[PDB]
C-alpha cells in the first residue's frame, strides 16, 4: 500500500476510486477514513450529492409544509 | 407547532447529553490555558545553558562574581518564558474579545428582537433565540423557520383581463392547470385573483408571458344586490 | 481568506547537522516545542477560513442544459466546461493577475482551487434557478422573471420597472459585465490587496533564511567551522552565541506570523458574512454589499481569498 | 513604608489618588525558624589510611 | 509541623509548610515531586514518616481607596489569604 | 464542560449564579 499524492507519500492506506465525506484530512483535497475486514482508506473529499434543480419559465413550487428547527450555537 | 418546538426542545436535552464534543469549542480555551500554566512552570526546571535550574544550587556551587555569570542566564533564559507566556495571552485575548463582541451582537439581533440577516441566527428565518448561561461562555438556541415540502405549480408574470396588465400586490401567481391563483411564497394557500390582490400598471402587449384569466370583481354582486 | 502554510523546523533551523550545537539545544527547554505548536495552529486556521467562508451549501447545484436567464448573459460568470480545468471567464482573469532546504516547508492547502470552483458554481448555479431560496432552505424552484420582480419589490422598486424595462436592464447588465471583463484583464492591480499577502510571506520567509548568514557575536555563523577549529569546551561558547540569535529570529518568525494569523482569519470572517447576507439573500444594509440598493451578488473564485461582484441599483 | 494608602501614591507615582482599587507590594508568609534534620554521624575521616 | 518553616532534609533546602502526609512511599522512595518538578512532600531522615510539603501563604495586596478628595480612609485587600495568616504581616 | 511557583488565579467578578439570573 504505497502510493504518492500531492502532499507526499503515504503507506498504509488503500486508494478508492469512490468519494466520501472526508473524515481525517491530510491535503489536496485527499482525506483518510476507516471502513471496510476494516483497514484504512484514501479518497477524495466529496462535496456532496449533485442536486440539479429544474428551471423553466413557467414553472414554479410553493412549499406547503414547514418544521420548525432549533440550532445550537457556542461561542467563549 | 406546539408538537414540532416542544419536539425539538427535547433534541437539545438529548444532543448535550449524549454528546459531549458539541462543547469542545468551551474546552478549548481551558486546553490551551493549562497548556500555557503547564508549559510556563516547567520552564523553571530548565538549565537555559546554566550548570543548574536552582538559584540557592548555583548560589552555593559557584563563588560570588562566577555565581552572577550562571544566574545571569537562568534570570535571561525564564526572563523570556513571561515575554513568550505574556506574547500568546494578548494574542489569545484578541480571539476571545472578538467572540464576546460576536456573543454580545447575536443577543441583540437574534434573542432581544428579530433580525433579518441572512443565517446570522442560524440557518432558516429567524424567530427568537433562547440564551442560555455556559462555563466561560455562552449558548444560545435559535428558533428558525425552514419550509419542508414543495410541489411544482405552473406561474405566470402577469395576468391579462380588460387590456390592462395586473400584476399581485403581494405574493405570487400560480396555477393548478385550470384557475390562476395567489398565494404566499412561504406558504401555499389558494386565494381568488381580485383587484384587491391586483395592481393595474401598462398594458397586455408589454409585459413578456403574460396570460389571460378572469379577474374576479367584488363590486360586481354589489352593485347588482 | 487563506494564508500560505509554511511549517519551521527548529530542529534543523538552529543546529544544521550537528550533534554537539543539538545537545546545547536541549538545554533551552520546550521553547523548539512552542514554535512549532504555535505554526500548527495557524495552518490548522489557515484551512479553517475556507470551511466557514468558500462552502456556504452542503449540495452541488448545476444549470441546465436550455438557458433562459431573461436577457442577461451568464457566459462569463459560469464555469466553461470546454476547459482543461473548471473555471469561468471571469475567474480565469483573477487566477493569472496573482501569483526552502533549510528545513522551510510549504505545506498544500486543504482544499484544492478545482474544488474551489465547484463551490462557486453551486453558488452561481443556485441564484440561476432557487434565487435567494437555496441558502434559506431547500431548493425551490423560481422563474428569473419572478425573481428579479421580487429583488426590486424588496428596495422599494415596483416590479412594474422590470417587465416594461425589461429589455433595458439586459442591456444595462450585460454591458456591465462586459466592463468587468475588460477591467479585470486590462488593470492587474484590482486583486493587489491579494498580492500583499504573497509579498508579506515572502518577506518573511526570505528574512528568516538571511538571519542563519549573521554571526550573532560568533567567530563563524558556520557550526561546522567552529567544530573545525575550536576544542571542544572552547566550541561551547561560540555555538551558543549562534543559537541564543537562532531563537530570537524564530520568536520573530512566529510573533509575526501569529498577529498577521488574526488578520486573516477577520478578513475571512467578512467574507463569509457577505457571502450570506449578499450572495444567499438580499441584504438591506448601507454600503455592505456595495454603493446603491443591493439586488444580489455573484461569488467569484480568486487566489488565496474570493471577489464579490454586486449587481445594485 | 508609612501607610496602605502612601503605598497607593508610591506605587501610581502621583500624590493624587482616584477612587478605586489598586494593587500594591505582594504579602508573603516568611518561616518561623530553621529546621535541619541529618543522620547520625560520628567517625573522623579516614585521615590514618 | 503545621507552621511555615525553612527545612533542610539530608541536603534538601526549602522554605514551605510541614504536614502529616497520608500519602504512602516505598521503602526506596523519599524525595518525590509534582508536575512542576518542585517537592511536594519528602521522608524525614532520622525517624521515618512522610510530610507534606505546601508552599507558605502568599498574595496580592489591594487597597481599596475613595477619591483624595473624598477622604484618607483606605481598606486593604489581602489577596488568597486566610484572616490567620494576616498576623503575619 | 470542566501553582506553587507564584501563579495566581483571579476570581471572576460575577459568580456562576450572577451569570444564569441574568
Amino acid at each position: 500500500n504505497v502510493f504518492q499524492t500531492r502532499a507526499g507519500c503515504l503507506i498504509g492506506a488503500e486508494h478508492v476510486n469512490n468519494s466520501y465525506e472526508c473524515d481525517i484530512p491530510i491535503g489536496a483535497g485527499i482525506c483518510a477514513s476507516y471502513q471496510t475486514s476494516q483497514s484504512i482508506i484514501a479518497y477524495t473529499m466529496s462535496l456532496g450529492a449533485e442536486n440539479s434543480v429544474a428551471y423553466s419559465n413557467n414553472s414554479i413550487a410553493i412549499p406547503t409544509n414547514f418544521t420548525i428547527s432549533v440550532t445550537t450555537e457556542i461561542l467563549p | 407547532i406546539a408538537n414540532q418546538f416542544n419536539s425539538a426542545i427535547g433534541k437539545i436535552q438529548d444532543s448535550l447529553s449524549s454528546t459531549a464534543s458539541a462543547l469542545g469549542k468551551l474546552q478549548d480555551v481551558v486546553n490551551q490555558n493549562a497548556q500555557a500554566l503547564n508549559t510556563l512552570v516547567k520552564q523553571l526546571s530548565s538549565n537555559f545553558g546554566a550548570i543548574s535550574s536552582v538559584l540557592n544550587d548555583i548560589l552555593s556551587r559557584l563563588d560570588p562574581p562566577e555565581a552572577e555569570v550562571q544566574i545571569d542566564r537562568l534570570i535571561t533564559g525564564r526572563l523570556q518564558s513571561l515575554q513568550t507566556y505574556v506574547t500568546q495571552q494578548l494574542i489569545r485575548a484578541a480571539e476571545i474579545r472578538a467572540s464576546a463582541n460576536l456573543a454580545a451582537t447575536k443577543m441583540s439581533e437574534c434573542v432581544l428582537g428579530q433580525s433579518k440577516r441572512v443565517d446570522f441566527c442560524g440557518k432558516g428565518y429567524h424567530l427568537m433565540s433562547f440564551p442560555q448561561s455556559a462555563p466561560h461562555g455562552v449558548v444560545f438556541l435559535h428558533v428558525t423557520y425552514v419550509p419542508a415540502q414543495e410541489k411544482n405549480f405552473t406561474t405566470a408574470p402577469a395576468i391579462c383581463h380588460d387590456g390592462k396588465a395586473h400584476f399581485p400586490r403581494e405574493g405570487v401567481f400560480v396555477s393548478n392547470g385550470t384557475h390562476w391563483f395567489v398565494t404566499q411564497r412561504n406558504f401555499y394557500e389558494p386565494q381568488i385573483i381580485t383587484t384587491d390582490n391586483t395592481f393595474v400598471s401598462g398594458n397586455c402587449d408589454v409585459v413578456i408571458g403574460i396570460v389571460n384569466n378572469t379577474v374576479y370583481d367584488p363590486l360586481q354582486p354589489e352593485l347588482d344586490s | 481568506v487563506s494564508m500560505t502554510k509554511t511549517s519551521v523546523d527548529c530542529t534543523m533551523y538552529i543546529c544544521g547537522d550537528s550533534t554537539e550545537c543539538s545537545n546545547l539545544l536541549l538545554q533551552y527547554g520546550s521553547f523548539c516545542t512552542q514554535l512549532n505548536r504555535a505554526l500548527t495552529g495557524i495552518a490548522v486556521e489557515q484551512d479553517k477560513n475556507t470551511q466557514e467562508v468558500f462552502a456556504q451549501v452542503k449540495q452541488i447545484y448545476k444549470t441546465p442544459p436550455i438557458k433562459d436567464f431573461g436577457g442577461f448573459n451568464f457566459s462569463q460568470i459560469l464555469p466553461d466546461p470546454s476547459k482543461p480545468s473548471k473555471r469561468s471567464f471571469i475567474e480565469d482573469l483573477l487566477f493569472n493577475k496573482v501569483t526552502k532546504f533549510n528545513g522551510l516547508t510549504v505545506l498544500p492547502p486543504l482544499l484544492t482551487d478545482e474544488m474551489i470552483a465547484q463551490y462557486t458554481s453551486a453558488l452561481l448555479a443556485g441564484t440561476i434557478t432557487s434565487g435567494w431560496t437555496f441558502g434559506a432552505g431547500a431548493a425551490l424552484q423560481i422563474p428569473f422573471a419572478m425573481q428579479m420582480a421580487y429583488r426590486f419589490n424588496g428596495i422599494g422598486v415596483t416590479q412594474n420597472v422590470l417587465y416594461e424595462n425589461q429589455k433595458l436592464i439586459a442591456n444595462q447588465f450585460n454591458s456591465a459585465i462586459g466592463k468587468i471583463q475588460d477591467s479585470l484583464s486590462s488593470t492587474a492591480s484590482a486583486l493587489g490587496k491579494l498580492q500583499d499577502v504573497v509579498n508579506q510571506n515572502a518577506q518573511a520567509l526570505n528574512t528568516l533564511v538571511k538571519q542563519l548568514s549573521s554571526n550573532f557575536g560568533a567567530i563563524s555563523s558556520v557550526l561546522n567551522d567552529i567544530l573545525s577549529r575550536l576544542d571542544p569546551p572552547e566550541a561551547e561558547v561560540q555555538i551558543d552565541r549562534l543559537i541564543t540569535g537562532r531563537l530570537q529570529s524564530l520568536q520573530t518568525y512566529v510573533t509575526q506570523q501569529l498577529i498577521r494569523a488574526a488578520e486573516i482569519r477577520a478578513s475571512a470572517n467578512l467574507a463569509a458574512t457577505k457571502m450570506s447576507e449578499c450572495v444567499l439573500g438580499q441584504s438591506k444594509r448601507v454600503d455592505f454589499c456595495g454603493k446603491g440598493y443591493h439586488l444580489m451578488s455573484f461569488p467569484q473564485s480568486a487566489p488565496h481569498g474570493v471577489v464579490f461582484l454586486h449587481v445594485t441599483y | 513604608a508609612l501607610d496602605p494608602l502612601s503605598e497607593t501614591k508610591c506605587t501610581l507615582k502621583s500624590f493624587t489618588v482616584e477612587k478605586g482599587i489598586y494593587q500594591t507590594s505582594n504579602f508573603r508568609v516568611q518561616p518561623t525558624e530553621s529546621i535541619v534534620r541529618f543522620p547520625n554521624i560520628t567517625n573522623l575521616c579516614p585521615f590514618g589510611e | 509541623k503545621n507552621k511555615c518553616v525553612n527545612f533542610n532534609f539530608n541536603g534538601l533546602t526549602g522554605t514551605g509548610v510541614l504536614t502529616e502526609s497520608n500519602k504512602k512511599f516505598l521503602p526506596f522512595q523519599q524525595f518525590g515531586r509534582d508536575i512542576a518538578d518542585t517537592t511536594d512532600a519528602v521522608r524525614d531522615p532520622q525517624t521515618l514518616e512522610i510530610l507534606d510539603i505546601t508552599p507558605c501563604s502568599f498574595g496580592g495586596v489591594s487597597v481599596i481607596t475613595p477619591g483624595t478628595n473624598t477622604s484618607n480612609q483606605v481598606a486593604v485587600l489581602y489577596q488568597g489569604v486566610n484572616c490567620t495568616e494576616v498576623p503575619v504581616a
